[PDB]
DNA sequence: GCTTGACAAAAGTGTTAAATTGTGCTATACT
């Protein structure tokens, strides 16, 4: 019985990481345009951790679901731009 | 020699081997041929002895046949036990996981007799695993061995203690059985309070017949004077209520209950051991049970002889347990057949109790034959039992005397906690059959020991010994061995005495052993029995200690152990100074390849070896080329004929792993300097010229077994593959298209052997995860990476590859479909760390090695390879290791006499032939018959040259050195020579472990040690205790919460380093929160309380 | 020598069809090989034979600015199935250098590494004789090389 | 047993103590064993000759010269303080315990002497036959 | 907060024991034989001990860190971390 | 000796019904596990099939009362029940005990604190550790008395949260994860760096049997070739050192005050004399002796 | 004991066991054998309460029998035991348990509603707090560290 | 800079068939 490890154990050298990246995100969507940077948190639910739908962004800043599905594939080629994206590269797992 | 192609290693022997060693693996064969009864042991048993051989199989048929009911109405039998022809072949089942064995069938007859019906019918019982030619069994694909156990012989033996009170003599004595309940006194079943007369009366014996048969005894009659029981009833009463209590009895079950317990053959099993030894000595008969008591009386009495009522005369004595005469030793054989008829008697349990249920004349043998218990009590036997145990083979030496064991322990033995060192401690009885010198250095002393050379076990169980008679002063050829019963009989003339012409006793007096045993001296007249040789207490490990009898038992016994601690060289050099098993201990260890018949070579390849006999047949032999063994080790062989050479029955046509031209080589021969050197070879520490590095001396391959499973998951199906989630190409470069390592690749920590892939969800991944993904558009995948990499600290080239799939036909348990295994090696060069050692105890590790080119050196600028501590030799009593340095001189540079004119004093004694010897010839010098003193100085003197005609070493032993470093001499003459020393199986590069942060333990948070699970250290009870002196706490906190239990405290002081921040405050112990929760779990009420507030809160 | 290739061969720890030496026991046979060459950067060797025989280190064929020392040396014993096809590499250096790991430099999975002994010298010794009062020193040192 | 003992204080003040032999009779020659038994304490009273002179004070540490010292006095035994006599309330007292066997000086009042004892008392063990 | 001054020991009443558990126990049951899952009554229950995962209920109805500390309707497994699977008793009430 | 029980009753304000259970607690089920090894093969603790046991009588117990049964057949349901719940708590303390397959006893509540093996034991008053590595032990007589040979590849493990952050300091690594892949695929980059973490930061070297507390002694590390520990001769005393392949644990301090307590208490040049005896330990011996005499 | 009365019992203990150890040729100062002399002492038989709140044949400790008896406005006998018996006498329950007969104490520990002060070093080790021995005292760990106003002045 | 409508994928939602699971029962006589 001894013998068996733990694999829901948490990584230290992980969750730390884990920290790091959440800290070069936060650095990056710096560089957005406020509105951009919101929308992509309340996309992928990085303040609450809830994600949201492209017609509920869109009430948020009074627009149609249509208009946040532009403003998100614009604000993604600006993060595919490779002066935002080079640093979070060896995150990738 | 008397080998038809032993090499030439010369002996200084003064006596003749009278007997060749007897095969050493003899009493592994003998054992299981009783048991399968073929043909080779018939013709034994039916040459010699008894006309009615009963295989130990057919021996446990004949206890069933037949099966009744309480009716007898009807009738089960047994008989006629065939085997076919084996599954598979060794090779075979070794590689697939299988085990050796072969099919057992049986004829069951089953008759009614009211309809006075047969019903015959052929019955399997199950694959009956079989042993090689090697004394061993493939298990599951393992190699594994059984050893034989040391026990008790069924038998009434007695014993004396004097009173812990009253200082009075009392016996006091037992009668042990094959099966049930023992006796000792009437103490019975472990029932106190017991009078020995109230039993005599309950077979219905009168009390004049007490009177009549006591006589002389007086507490016979005060016994029963004192006995209140009145009748032969009342005291089975008294009996029944001491034996069953808690249930009424009848007089249907007060009396069968004694004829139940012991005179009847089903509850109470007589022994072939039990019913020999009393037999002689005085199922069980009532007139067994008297003549135990009239022993008895006639023992407290003092009388030394017993004339039963009715019976033969014998010496009335205490018995020892220790004595081989009375211990055996069951053998392989025997441990089967044992848990054979346990899965007999479980089945014929179903087979009564079916017969009452089945509708008749609709049963048949089968359907009353239900064959899972006897299956399972083999294949539970194998596993999980302490004498089958995983053969031990890192060189020949240690796969030969792993048969040949014999312990102590085991079911059916004492436990290893409980035995006295009575036991532990050598008997006189076991000289020649179990070696004294060899056993473990652990707490398994003298409990494991190793059956001596010419040592051969009897039908019965008792090790015999072969011996010499003598008559009237001169030994016959006649050579019978006995067992310890008939050899304290006679006196034992000790193996050397001086022999005269066609032979007779020369020396006034002989030598001779007593049945003390006690030594004594007395003339030739009165000898009957001699010595076959020396060496007859020793085992063939000790028998290969050059200089054996110059060396305390303590480090011969280590010299010993560590001979099976070597490893197998790549290059396999001999023995320079030998003695004389290597020879034969190889051969018949089975690791050497050897011709069967006489004739020539049609060819030699790496890979087999034909030879086209002289009978016309043709016979070849497949080599083991880079096999991993059991623990890693390399068993490769190599040929050493040649395609036109002409052989001979038994000779060596390969070496094997440790091996070369036939003999062990578990070493290499070293130049030694016995020197102190600069304080680098110290305490028992080793310095190496780094020759023995560039040029592969000391160098071993090793292997590494790595295996991995495609099952079916609940989720899905395991996929064996190159695809993986998340990898750079560079990973996946050395990977084929399913995705297994390729052969001939270079492999280091960490890296991939076969990549596997199992199904995952739902996954629900971190927002700050899902962001990359859109980012770097990577689909997040269906499925984990589980797959296999290389352990931390390991490396080597890929060598092979098995692969089981279940889509090729294959084979698999439920639910696994495709297995890969791979095989990795490496070379591994002699290395700082590494342990070293001699054949006379001497060990050490590796603590420097040096350029070639500064180290002490000879004048012909030859450096030595090893400096050995001056230190460490003289206070240890193995100073046989210094002789062996001069010999290991002497047989390297060679010599001459010594003559003429004559021939020198010391030679005459005598050297024959020995007088010259070329340079490398090897030496042998038999352990209790070797070279002598004087026959050293005169060699040590001999013989020039380095080339130029200058000598290296004094008629001293020593020579002058110079500092390879300075270039100076060293001021003083130093000893140089050759020495034998072994490659041990302590290796630097497994031993190395370090931790940082690894897997963490399930109930407990600590790290989970062990190197396998890349584990930390333990801080233990005593390591805290030493803390505590020093008075540090904060080291000692830490060490016990964020390094080991502190679950958020570990991550954080990670965190804290990774940042360079200060280390944070410790936390709670996971433990100790387990702590109280399990004694919560116990109804104690735990309650961790402040100064106040009360009740704090663990969460 | 540095490396060596062998055709059939993809590691150390195989045989060769026919032949009588396993290919690690061959290795260490070709460690006795005393070459040398004019260098520098380096150059293959190339060995192959058929047929029964002895191979040897004459049977090496050395490219142009090499040359092979002890061709009487024996490598391998083969028979009328055994066939040798090898190639060596033949670097210029000092002292001993162990067998450079071909995960370290670039080689491929088929190059054999093998540990490489560059000592010209093979055996060295020295003594002094004084030059009484006045006594000077005069040395003679013995220098043993590998042809 | 004794893992809990550890120097509380400096002084407990106590004038209770042990009387050490410290050799007799002669010459007409110190006891075999002052080693283990007078050195490394500390004096309770002060040792006087003969009328006498006080030849070592109390609280004295009685190294090497203070045996020799003492010894030409005359003075054939001496009381010492121990930690059987003191009398602290918790623990025991630097003075009563003496000098620490390592730092060779007044032991410091973190030392945990039950310990240091028990191992100091077992590790011979294995060389006890 | 790792500075506790008293430690104390006590008989556990049947109200002890009773207050200590999350649930009784009432079957003699520990995973279903095909989903491996908990199974509910029994040993290793989600109801009483816990949640095996993470702000996951058995059901997973409510499967977000969004509510902790509220019960799932359906399943009654509370979300909060699996870590309580390990701190939390039960109890049987004997006949 | 009947008044101590008696007595002990009255000042606590326990009700010694206590004694008897109406109630029978239950253990969290993650100290008594079921998990699936690697494999798909299942294994869990014997405390389940205890549990298991208990839970089956009593709720049979409760089927016989409601149907209303002879008291013969209650009452062996009651007596069955009594001695589970003895076999969970404490298992053969009366009787053979409950055994499994094989006929090995299954282990108890109280199996668990016992022994060797339990938790005091085992788990609480020692334990094993992280930033802990061990090798075999070689010389040391060119090391001065504070010092002790370091193999490179064990001070890299054990030191490699240190160096990972320096070499980020340090350019050589852009973030956290490329500093980790770089330590463990040993690029030549990061000696340069262990050798600057490694300075004056002491580690304890540990030799087992620990006798007396110099068993545990600090020294200063330095980095050194192969895979073995290099131990300075004059230490061998205290830790009764043989190098017939005697192994030696290291233990990393991390806490300033871990570190403080390295090099003033602990320190191996600190500890000469023996702290029984105060003769002096560290001494010369053996091979000094005669190359001094 | 009974006859020369309790330090003379330990000067005999003392010489006894060091005689051991010198036949084997070993030295011990006399100290560390009084330390565990010293343990063997500690305690007292209560032969007659009177008034206690202590019980007849119960082992008390000295100093916990002087200060209770003293009662304001209970006799007792100097007791010698061995190791053993005596740190099973000891206060700390946990401290007890994990030494030996684990389930004898629990079972007199949960009987006798025992509360553990914590104090004893072992006991801290177990639940992870600083052993109250070298560094982990109070005066030492309560340490507060201040550069001088005439070093900060030099910078 | 944003919105509209057509639109298909995706996700729920209710409705039904299939499978899985639980329980009762078996009457030569058998203790
Ligand atoms: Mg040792
Ligand atoms: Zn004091
Ligand atoms: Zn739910």
């Amino acid at each position: 019985g001894d013998f068996i490890e733990d694999s829901e154990a948490v990584v230290a050298v992980d969750a730390v990481s884990f920290t790091l990246l959440q800290d070069q995100l936060q650095s990056v969507l710096e560089t957005l345009s406020e509105r951009e940077a919101g929308v992509v948190r309340l996309r992928f639910g990085l303040t609450d951790g809830q994600p949201r739908t492209l017609d509920e962004i869109g009430q948020v800043y009074g627009v149609t679901r249509e208009r946040i599905r532009q403003i998100e594939s614009k604000t993604m080629s600006k993060l595919r731009h490779p002066s935002r994206s080079q640093v979070l590269r060896d995150y990738l797992d | 020699n008397s080998v038809p192609g032993a090499p030439n290693r010369v002996s200084f022997a003064k006596l003749r081997e009278p007997l060749e060693v007897p095969g050493l693996l003899d009493v592994q064969t003998d054992s299981f041929e009783w048991l399968v009864g073929s043909d080779r042991w018939r013709q034994a048993a039916i040459d010699r002895g008894e006309e009615n051989p009963v295989g130990g199989l057919e021996e446990v048929l004949a206890e069933l046949s037949p099966i009744e009911d309480f009716s007898g109405s009807m009738s089960l039998s047994f008989s006629d036990p065939r085997f076919d022809e084996v599954k598979a072949s060794v090779d075979e089942c070794k590689d697939k996981d299988m085990t050796y064995a072969a099919p057992l069938f049986v004829t069951a007859e089953f008759i009614n007799n009211n309809t006075g019906e047969i019903k015959s019918q052929t019955v399997f019982m199950g694959d009956f695993p079989m042993m090689t030619e090697k004394g061993t069994f493939i298990i599951n694909g393992t190699e594994r061995v059984v050893v034989s156990q040391l026990v008790r012989s069924p038998g009434v033996y007695f014993d004396e203690t004097i009173d812990k009170s009253t200082e009075k003599t009392l016996h006091s004595v037992k009668v042990i059985p094959g099966r049930g309940a023992w006796l000792e006194f009437v103490r019975i079943d472990r029932k106190r309070r017991q009078p020995v007369t109230v039993l005599l009366k309950a077979l219905g014996w009168t009390n004049e017949q007490i009177v009549e048969r006591f006589g002389f005894s007086e507490i016979m009659m005060g016994t029963l004077e004192k006995d209140t029981t009145s009748g032969t009833d009342e005291a089975l009463l008294d009996i029944y209520r001491k034996l069953r209590p808690g249930e009424p009895p009848t007089k249907e079950s007060a009396q069968t209950l004694l004829e139940n317990l012991f005179f009847k053959e089903k509850r109470y099993d007589l022994a072939r051991v039990g019913r020999y030894k009393v037999n002689k000595k005085l199922t069980l008969t009532e007139e067994d049970v008297v003549a135990t008591i009239e022993y008895l009386v006639r023992l407290h009495e003092g009388q030394t002889s017993m004339t039963v009522p009715g019976g033969v005369e014998v010496p009335v004595e205490v018995d020892d347990i220790d004595h081989f005469g009375n211990r055996r030793l069951r053998t392989v054989g025997e441990l089967i057949q044992n848990q054979i008829r346990v899965g007999l008697s479980r089945m014929e349990r179903v087979v009564r109790e079916r017969m009452t249920t089945q509708d008749v004349e609709a049963i048949t043998p089968q359907t009353l034959i239900n064959i899972r218990p006897v299956v399972a009590a083999i294949k539970e036997f194998f596993g999980t039992s302490q004498l089958s145990q995983f053969m031990d083979q890192n060189n020949p030496l240690s796969g030969l005397t792993h048969k040949r064991r014999l312990s102590a322990l085991g079911p059916g033995g004492l436990s290893r906690e409980r035995a006295g060192l009575e036991v532990r401690d050598v008997h006189p009885s076991h000289y020649g059959r179990m070696c004294p010198i060899e056993t473990p250095e652990g707490p398994n002393i003298g409990l494991i020991g190793s059956l001596s050379v010419y040592a051969r076990v009897n039908p019965f169980g008792f090790i015999e010994t072969p011996y010499r008679k003598v008559e009237n002063g001169v030994v016959t050829d006649q050579i019978d061995y006995l067992t310890a019963d008939e050899e304290d009989r006679h006196v034992v003339a000790q193996a050397n005495s001086p022999t005269d012409e066609n032979g007779r006793f020369t020396e006034d007096r002989v030598m001779v052993r007593k049945k003390g045993g006690e030594v004594e001296f007395v003339s030739a007249d009165q000898v009957d029995y001699m010595d076959v040789s020396p060496r007859q207490m020793v085992s063939v490990a000790t028998a290969m200690i050059p200089f054996l009898e110059h060396d305390d038992a303590n480090r011969a016994l280590m010299g010993a152990n560590m001979q099976r601690q070597a490893v197998p060289l790549v290059r396999s050099e001999a023995p320079l100074v030998g003695t004389g098993m290597e020879l034969r201990a190889a051969i018949d260890a089975g690791d050497v390849v050897v011709a069967d018949k006489t004739g020539v070579i049609e060819e030699v390849s790496a890979d087999y070896i034909t030879v086209m006999a002289d009978d016309g047949t043709r016979q070849s032999y497949r080599l083991r080329k880079f096999a991993r063994s059991n623990h890693g080790t390399c068993a490769n062989q190599r040929p050493i004929v040649d395609a036109g050479q002409r052989v001979e029955a038994g000779q060596v046509i390969a070496d094997g792993p440790c091996t070369q031209n036939g003999e062990m080589a578990l070493g290499k021969n070293l130049l030694v300097a016995i020197m102190p050197w600069e304080g680098h070879n110290y305490e028992d520490a080793i310095i190496l010229s780094n020759r023995l590095v560039e040029e592969d001396v000391l160098t071993s391959i090793h292997i590494e077994e790595h295996e991995i499973d495609a099952r079916d998951t609940k989720l899905g199906a395991e996929e064996i593959t190159r695809d993986i989630p998340n990898v750079s190409d560079e990973v996946l470069a050395d990977l084929d298209e399913r995705g297994i390592v390729r052969i001939g690749a270079e492999v280091r920590d960490g890296d991939i052997l076969v990549g596997k892939v199992t199904p995952k969800g739902e996954t629900e991944l971190t927002p700050e995860e899902r962001l990359l993904r859109a980012i770097f558009g990577e689909k997040a995948r269906e499925v984990r990476d589980t797959s296999l990499k290389v352990p931390h600290g390991e490396s080597g080239k890929v060598i092979g590859i098995r692969v089981f799939s279940r889509e090729d036909d294959d084979e698999l348990p439920a639910g696994v479909n495709e297995l890969v295994r791979v095989y990795v090696a490496q070379k591994r060069k002699i290395s700082d760390g590494d342990k070293l050692a001699g054949r006379h105890g001497n060990k050490g590790v590796i603590g420097k090695i040096l350029p070639v080119e500064d180290m002490p050196f000879l004048p012909d600028g030859t450096p030595v390879d090893i400096i050995l501590n001056t230190h460490g030799v003289p206070r240890r009593m193995n100073i046989g290791q210094i002789l062996e340095t001069h010999l290991g001189w002497v047989a390297k540079a060679g010599w001459n006499i010594d003559v003429a004119a004559g021939v020198p004093d010391w030679a005459s004694k005598l050297p024959e032939e020995l007088y010259s010897a070329p340079a490398d010839s090897t030496v042998a010098t038999p352990v209790f018959d070797g070279a002598q003193e004087g026959e050293l100085a005169g060699l040590l003197g001999s013989t020039l040259p380095n080339r130029d005609g200058e000598v290296m070493v004094d008629a001293d032993g020593k020579s002058t050195l110079f500092d390879g470093r300075s270039g100076e001499p060293f001021p003083y003459p130093v000893t140089v020579g050759y020495m034998y020393i072994l490659k041990l199986h302590h290796l630097v590069d497994d031993k190395i472990h370090a931790r940082s942060t690894g897997p963490y333990s399930m109930i407990t948070q600590q790290p989970l040690g062990g190197k396998a699970q890349f584990g930390g250290q333990r801080f233990g009870e005593m390591e805290c205790w030493a803390m505590q002196a020093y008075g540090a706490a904060y080291t000692l906190q830490e060490l016990l919460t964020i390094k080991s239990d502190d679950t958020v405290g570990r991550v954080k002081v990670y965190e804290a380093i990774v940042k360079g921040e200060n280390i944070p405050e410790p936390g709670i112990p996971e433990s100790f929160k387990v702590l109280l929760k399990e004694l919560q779990s116990l109804c104690l009420n735990v309650e961790v309380l402040s100064s106040d507030g009360a009740a704090i809160e663990m969460r | 020598v540095t490396s060596i290739r062998i055709d059939g061969v993809l590691h150390e720890f195989t045989t060769v069809p026919g032949v009588k030496e396993d290919v690690t026991d061959i290795i260490l046979n070709l460690k006795g090989l005393v070459v040398s060459s004019d260098d520098d950067e380096p150059v293959t060797m190339y060995l192959r034979k058929q047929g029964p025989g002895v191979v040897t280190a004459g049977d090496i064929v050395p490219p142009a600015g090499v040359t092979v020392h002890n061709p009487d040396m024996h490598i391998a014993t083969l028979n009328d199935k055994g066939k040798l096809e090898v190639e060596l590499v033949v670097e210029r250096g000092r002292g001993y250098v162990p067998a450079v790991q071909n995960k370290a430099s670039g080689a491929e999975i088929g190059r054999i590494p093998v540990d490489s002994i560059y000592s010209p010298v093979l055996k060295v010794t020295y003594k002094v004789e004084a030059t009484q009062r006045t006594d000077f020193d005069k040395l003679i040192i013995d220098v043993e090389t590998k042809n | 047993v004794s893992q809990d003992v550890i120097v509380r204080e400096h002084d407990c003040e106590t004038e209770r103590g042990i009387n050490v032999t410290l050799a007799e009779r002669g010459p007409d020659i110190r006891d075999a064993h002052v080693e283990t038994s007078a050195f490394a304490r500390t004096l309770a009273t002060d040792a006087v000759d003969a009328n006498g002179n006080v030849i070592i004070e109390r609280g004295h540490d009685l190294g090497d010269p203070a045996i020799d010292a003492l010894l030409a006095a005359g003075i054939t035994t001496v009381k010492v303080r121990s930690v059987l006599t003191c009398t602290s309330a918790t623990g025991v007292c630097a003075m009563c315990y003496g000098r620490s066997m390592a730092t060779g000086k007044l032991v410091d009042i973190g030392e945990a002497v039950g310990i240091v004892a028990a191992q100091s008392i077992g590790e011979p063990g294995t060389q006890l036959t | 907060v790792n500075f506790f001054d008293e430690l104390r020991i006590g008989l556990a009443t049947a109200d002890d024991i009773r207050n200590w558990s999350y649930g009784e126990v009432k079957k003699p049951e520990t995973i279903n034989y095909r989903t491996l899952k908990p199974e509910k009554d029994g040993l290793f229950c989600e109801k009483i001990f816990g949640p095996t995962r993470d702000w996951e209920c058995y059901c997973g109805k409510y499967k977000r860190v969004r509510f902790k500390g509220i019960i799932c309707e359906r399943c009654g497994v509370e979300v909060t971390r699996a870590k309580v699977r390990r701190e939390r008793m039960g109890h049987i009430e004997l006949a | 000796k009947r008044l101590k029980v008696v007595a002990a009753f009255q000042q606590s304000g326990n009700s010694p019904m206590g004694m008897v259970l109406d109630a029978v607690p239950v253990i969290p089920p993650e100290l008594r596990p079921m998990v699936q090894l690697d494999g798909g093969r299942f294994a869990t603790s014997d405390l389940n099939d205890l549990y298991r046991r208990v839970i089956n009588r009593n709720n049979r117990l409760k089927r016989l009362i409601d149907l209303g049964a002879p008291e013969i057949i209650v009452n062996n349901e009651k007596r069955m029940l009594q001695e589970s719940v003895d076999a969970l708590f404490d298992n053969g303390r009366r009787g053979r005990p409950v055994t499994g397959p094989g006929n090995r006893p299954l282990k108890s509540l109280s199996d668990l604190l016992k022994g060797k093996q339990g938790r005091f034991r085992q788990n609480l008053l020692g334990k094993r550790v992280d930033y802990s590595g061990r090798s075999v032990i070689v010389v040391g007589p060119q090391l001065k008395l504070h010092q002790c040979g370091l193999p490179k590849l064990m001070a890299l493990e054990l030191f490699k949260p240190f160096v990972m952050k320096r070499l980020v300091d340090l350019n050589h690594a852009q973030n956290i994860k490329s500093a980790k892949r770089m330590v463990e695929r040993q690029r030549p980059q990061v000696w340069d760096v262990l050798e600057e973490v490694i300075a004056e930061h002491p580690v304890l070297l540990n030799r087992a049997p620990t006798l007396h507390r110099l068993g545990i002694q600090a020294f200063e590390p330095q980095l050194v070739e192969g895979k073995a520990i290099q131990l300075h001769p004059l230490v061998c005393e205290a830790f009764n050192a043989d190098f017939d392949g005697d192994q030696m644990a290291v233990h990393l301090p991390l806490s300033a005050e871990a570190q403080a307590e390295a090099r003033i208490l602990m320190l191996s040049s600190n500890n000469i004399l023996s702290p029984a005896s105060g003769k002096p330990l560290a001494m010369p011996r053996l091979d000094m002796v005669t190359g001094l005499y | 004991l009974r006859v020369q009365g309790p330090r003379e019992v330990q000067i005999h203990l003392v010489k006894e066991v060091q005689e051991v150890y010198r036949a084997q040729g070993v030295s011990i100062h006399d100290k560390h054998i009084e330390v565990i002399v010293r343990q063997m002492l500690r305690r007292v038989t209560i032969i007659d309460s009177g008034s206690t709140e202590f019980l007849p044949g119960s082992l008390t400790e000295r100093a916990e029998f002087e200060a209770e008896n003293r009662r304001v406005v209970a006799a007792g006998r100097p007791v010698l035991m061995g190791i053993t018996k005596a740190s099973l006498a000891t206060d700390s329950w946990l401290s007890a348990a994990s030494f030996q007969e684990t389930t004898r104490v629990l079972t007199d520990a949960a009987i006798n509603c025992r509360s553990d002060k914590l104090n004893g070093l072992k006991e801290n080790v177990i639940i992870g707090k600083l052993i109250p021995a070298g560094t982990g005292i109070s005066r030492y760990r309560n340490i507060q560290v201040q550069p001088t106003e005439e070093a900060r002045a030099a910078a």
